[PDB]
């Protein structure tokens, strides 16, 4: 039972108004309802085309790092 | 001895005192080299280098660093005059949500001319910049 | 001489009482400040501040020397010492006089004699007012405590011949706890106010507490300006009072105002004063004590009896006979409520805190006297209160009808007050009464009062959905205005987007250090548990001490809280000296 | 028959103190706003809170549907107008009957009789009030007050027979000046009154106003709760009044508390009203109008007779009889300022603008009604009063010490404001009367006090639905995020 509800702080809406309220909170509400996990493509990142030397500790905290983030 | 309220300063050996000092100098810092120049400024018709920041920062996320910088030069009796901040405000704040690195200069200041800490403060944003990406 | 201008020697609300008294009389006003009040209202109301510094009481409004010097130096003629403080002092009193400046006061042996109860009790006596049974001298032995109690017949108060706050009566209700109690009566009087005379006399059961506001001038002229009930009590010291005393016979009533006006002559007393009774539920009065300043509780007897109580007091000061003749006869019915800082779901204890938000009634019948506003902080060094709130209508219904309004409009916060309390007790039945009588007592609120209050806790959160986002927004259906608070993470209908890649919601801890079982990890160190000053120091450095034994004690907003030995051990390092402040978590000694 | 629960039709500081009466009296509150007071303290205030939608009054608070469609949806049984816009309107009141509902207030022909004030006249004369000498019917023709102008002796008063709010009055100081001043009588009461009669009377030169509350039962009991004073006025509006009236002798109390008695019962009116005397130089009371409605200055009688008088108003509403059997005797003396957002500086004129600072001052004898609150924004869709100031005390000289100390205290930034005059007016020895008699008048501020005062210097979205048998609409703001 630990999560959050809507409030109605103020007033005291019948259930007409309750429900004419909720429906149109309902259709405002949308969305990414229930998606699908976010494809990974690393085809093409930014961090491939960058010019790294060949000492760089970038290689390591930026290339390797993104290529390896899962 | 009692002091009228114009007069009297927070003991400064005690952590109020020391919270009371911060302020004045903060308040200090809004006006180095006096109320008389902001509103020069106004009249011409300009903003100030702080009131740029803020225009163009979102509300409240500006964060100032180097607030109390002095400049340590004695050449031509420049020691008699070290206004805070040394010319330049310089700090990092967010534009549309998005952290940024922001510098403005101060034309009140010594005509706005670049010295050793007005350079030494924009260096620092720069390279936290750099390396926040 | 004429009061010129006035030297206000007190903070907070009565500060800026007296001085919207001395702007109304066109005299100058001078407040003093300590450091922690150099922005609370009063500073900023008068004509004049002067910063006494220091952190705490004891060195910023209790010098003498201080407040004389801030005299000096503001060029002011009078000085008025609201209450609390200097107010009862016979010798700062003396002192102001010797100084050359206008007391604003009764005179310092007025102060003395009505201070001593003993003294008080002889002159009651003199004065043939209503007494209780009770030994006319102090008790030298629990054998004679012990043999009034067989006289007399329990139970029996000890009370202390200087006692005060509340802090100086004990109670025996049988015969064989009169020793123990004598001895520690006599052991916390000699420390709490260094004189351990102490006497003893019948104590009442459910007595209500009842006194009469005397104007007196210099000339002999007493004038009772009206009688007050102040029933409700959180340990010994006032929250809610009335104006004129419910449910009271016109043969107790002028029994009231007649003993008062006895007292009063015979004591020699002049200036704005008040007359406290105590009445027995068999309805016998009983002279209980006279203060000698100017109560908290006069605004209800100002809206009652159309007086200004602070302006009769300069006149007094001044030395003109009073322009009153005869006792104002009341009109309406006023309550007022005390706005403590304190929490009434944690047994009322005050805590400091920031005023973040503090929105006082208004209109019809409502009078507002604050010492804060928002924006202001409350440390730990003096009283709680914050403000008092006055509601007076034609009849005590409507009173308390037009309270009931007040105190649901009255909104504060960023700390805990006594708002829920009165928002209650407006309206508990024992409060109101059957329109003859009423179930109220000095001890109702502790021992009969149906506490519903919850702990305070702010804005904290405390649960798992307390911490997701919130937005509110205004909704109009059919018309009807409904005020919709939204979480972040809605999932209604086909909503979606809740939470992030690895966003977990989970129940917040308190910012508390762990718990009991943990009390010191290995620890030898005894941390303050709370800011305030050091009011005594038990022990010494190499002095052992077992668990539960007294290390020092704390003074915070004026209350008394010590600080135990947690573990067995030798004091080592102590750090601390009476009279130094404290902040929360400072080391006081190491336990080794 | 009983009042359970009240809307109030109206705005700002008479809303709130008709919202807190209810409360007191412990009955339910429907406060209706317009969209420029979708903030308004009464607002938030009010058990409930319906919006008419509308941008100004003749959208909003002067439409009868709106008013009745919001009651009912409120279920209120009672509806209170406070004062100003419908509270005067005999036939908003015969709806307000008509719908089944309590009309908090006087009777519609009561009304309508007393705001025609040719019928209020005769009400007069019939009562034996004391009057000024004028026609005792509208004038045909400009020669008709040349005639009555020859008969009595300028100056001369032309007054439109409906209508008020202190420009209907025209002023003749010689016989050349009535065929002008006629003619434009005529046509701005045509214009601005919807009738264009108007009548002739004399014209005082420095009166003094005076009015006298009045608590009229249903069953025919009377009782003037006491006198009042509203001579200091600019644009024949009232800015600082009170109570009770200052230096009149006994005769001059007596013969009002009469009078008002006598007008009152004649007219059959009940409920809460007032009825404005004047009394000029020579000192003869005149009677000038009868007020059918909760005046605004009810506070200073309040506070000095110790009646309460909207929950009064409560009680008369349900036709009990009053409680009140004789006149109450006041037992101080109170003023009341309104503080209008007007610059004194410059000529009163009104000043649209946020209210960025509003701090009240409290403390003893100080009684505060606003409408507004820091944060605050004063639009020019309706009146400029923001909130009134009453200071009490035992005597004349102690309420007006009080006052220059809360005078003092209060401060309002962001907009300007009349504080500056009532701060120099309090100080001003021709309102600190010598002890028998003061010098201000209807005109006063206008031509003798001396002004030193300087100058001051997205759209919801709306969807409509229905659910079951009606229809309604979901008002949102722009930008709502869910
Ligand atoms: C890399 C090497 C270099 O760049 S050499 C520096 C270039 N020299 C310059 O001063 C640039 C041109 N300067 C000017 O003629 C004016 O200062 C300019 C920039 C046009 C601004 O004119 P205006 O707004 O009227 O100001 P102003 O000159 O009348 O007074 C400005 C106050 O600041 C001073 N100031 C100005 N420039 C410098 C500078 N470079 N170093 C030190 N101080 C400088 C002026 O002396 C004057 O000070 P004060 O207020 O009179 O005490
Ligand atoms: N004999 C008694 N029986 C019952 N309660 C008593 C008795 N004497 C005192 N009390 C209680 O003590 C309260 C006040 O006690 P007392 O007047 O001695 O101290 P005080 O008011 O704190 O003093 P002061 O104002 O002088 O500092 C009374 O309101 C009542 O609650
Ligand atoms: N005979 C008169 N002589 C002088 N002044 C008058 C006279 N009749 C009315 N006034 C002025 O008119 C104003 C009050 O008139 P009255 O109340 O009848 O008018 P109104 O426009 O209906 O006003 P409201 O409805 O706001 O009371 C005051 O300024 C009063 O000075
Ligand atoms: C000190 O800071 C203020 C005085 C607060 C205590 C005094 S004691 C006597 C009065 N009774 C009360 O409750 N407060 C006053
Ligand atoms: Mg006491
Ligand atoms: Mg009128």
């Amino acid at each position: 039972d630990h999560e959050a509800h809507i409030k109605v702080l103020r007033g005291e809406p019948t259930p007409e108004e309750m429900a004419a309220l909720m429906a149109v909170l309902a259709s405002a509400g949308g969305g990414p309802a229930e998606p699908v996990k976010k494809e990974r493509n690393m085809w093409g990142h930014p961090v491939d085309k960058l010019r790294y030397s060949v000492f760089s500790w970038q290689r390591v905290t930026l290339l390797e790092r993104t290529h390896m983030r899962r | 001895v009692t002091e009228p309220s114009a007069e009297h300063q927070v003991d400064i050996h005690t952590t109020a005192g020391k919270l009371a000092d911060l302020k004045r100098r903060t308040e200090e810092t809004l006006h180095p080299v006096g109320e008389a120049a902001v509103d020069k400024v106004h009249a011409k018709g300009k903003l100030t280098a702080r009131e740029r920041i803020l225009a163009l920062l979102d509300e409240g996320s500006f964060v100032e660093l180097d607030a109390l910088a002095k400049h340590r030069s004695t050449n031509f009796g420049l020691e008699k005059n070290r206004p805070l901040g040394d010319g330049v405000i310089t700090g990092y704040g967010t534009i549309d949500g998005r952290d940024v690195c922001i510098f403005s200069q101060d034309a009140t200041v010594f005509g706005g001319s670049l010295g050793e800490v007005y350079g030494e403060k924009i260096v620092k944003v720069q390279e936290l910049a750099i390396k926040t990406g | 001489s004429k009061i010129s201008k006035v030297l206000v020697a007190n903070r907070g609300e009565i500060a800026v009482r007296v001085i919207r008294a001395a702007k109304d009389a066109g005299l100058a006003s001078v407040a003093v400040y300590a450091e922690p009040d150099a922005d609370a209202p009063h500073v900023r109301l008068a004509d004049e501040a002067f910063a006494l510094g220091g952190q705490t009481s004891a060195e910023s409004y209790l010098v003498f020397e201080k407040i004389l010097d801030a005299a000096e130096k503001s060029g002011a003629n009078a000085i008025h010492p609201g209450y609390g403080f200097l107010s009862e002092n016979a010798d700062f009193a003396q002192a102001v006089i010797d100084a050359g400046l206008i007391w604003i006061g009764p005179s310092p042996q007025s102060i003395r004699d009505l201070g001593d109860k003993v003294t008080a009790r002889h002159i009651a006596a003199r004065a043939k007012a209503p007494l209780v049974p009770g030994t006319p001298d102090p008790v030298k032995d629990a054998d004679e405590v012990v043999a009034f109690a067989k006289e007399h017949g329990v139970p029996v108060a000890i009370k202390a011949a200087f006692g005060g706050g509340g802090r100086g009566m004990k109670v025996a209700r049988t015969l064989e706890e009169i020793p123990e109690l004598f001895e520690s009566a006599t052991r916390e009087a000699i420390a709490a106010f260094g004189r351990g005379e102490c006497f003893v006399e019948r104590y009442l059961d459910k007595p209500r507490h009842v006194e009469a506001q005397v104007i007196a001038d210099q000339h002999g002229n007493v004038v009772v300006a009206g009688t007050r009930d102040c029933s409700l009590q959180r340990r010994f010291q006032k929250l809610v009072e009335e104006a004129p005393a419910p449910f009271l016979t016109d043969a107790q009533r002028k029994e009231i105002h007649e003993s008062a006006k006895r007292i009063c002559k015979e004591a020699g007393y002049y200036g704005a004063g008040t007359v406290e009774y105590l009445v027995g539920q068999d309805g016998l009065i009983s002279f209980l004590e006279v203060n000698t300043r100017l109560q908290v509780e006069h605004p209800v007897t100002e809206e009652t009896s159309g007086i200004d109580l602070v302006r009769q007091q300069f006149k007094i000061a001044n030395g003109e006979p009073l322009d009153i003749t005869e006792d104002p006869t009341p009109r309406g019915h006023s309550f007022e409520f005390r706005i403590n800082g304190e929490d009434a779901g944690r047994g009322f204890l005050p805590a400091p805190g920031p005023v973040t938000k503090f929105v006082a009634p208004t209109g019809p019948g409502v009078r507002m006297d604050s010492g804060v506003e928002t924006g202001s902080v409350i440390g730990g060094q003096f009283d709680s209160m914050l403000a008092k709130l006055i509601v007076t209508g034609a009849t005590r219904e409507e009173a308390l009808e037009r309270s009931r309004r007040a105190l649901a409009e009255f909104t504060v916060e960023g700390l805990a007050t006594v708002i829920p309390f009165h928002r209650a007790v407006v309206s508990d039945p024992a409060f109101i009464g059957d329109g003859e009588k009423f179930d109220v007592h000095t001890r109702w609120i502790e021992t009969e009062w149906n506490n519903t209050v919850e702990p305070f806790t702010g804005g904290d959160p405390i649960e798992e959905e307390d911490t997701v986002p919130r937005q509110t927004v205004v909704v109009e259906v059919g018309g009807r205005r409904l005020e919709v608070s939204l979480p972040g993470d809605l999932a209604i209908g086909g909503g979606g987007g809740a939470a992030a890649p690895g966003v977990v919601r989970k129940k917040p801890k308190p910012r508390k250090r762990g718990g009991g079982g943990a009390k010191a990890a290995s620890g030898d160190a005894v941390t303050a548990p709370m800011q305030g000053t050091v009011v005594k120091v038990a022990v010494e450095e190499g002095q052992e001490v077992s668990a539960g034994d007294l290390v020092v004690v704390l003074e915070a907003m004026k209350m008394e809280n010590p600080v135990t030995a947690h573990k067995d051990g030798t004091i080592t390092g102590l750090a601390v000296e009476a009279g130094a402040a404290i902040t929360q978590g400072t080391v006081i000694a190491e336990i080794k």
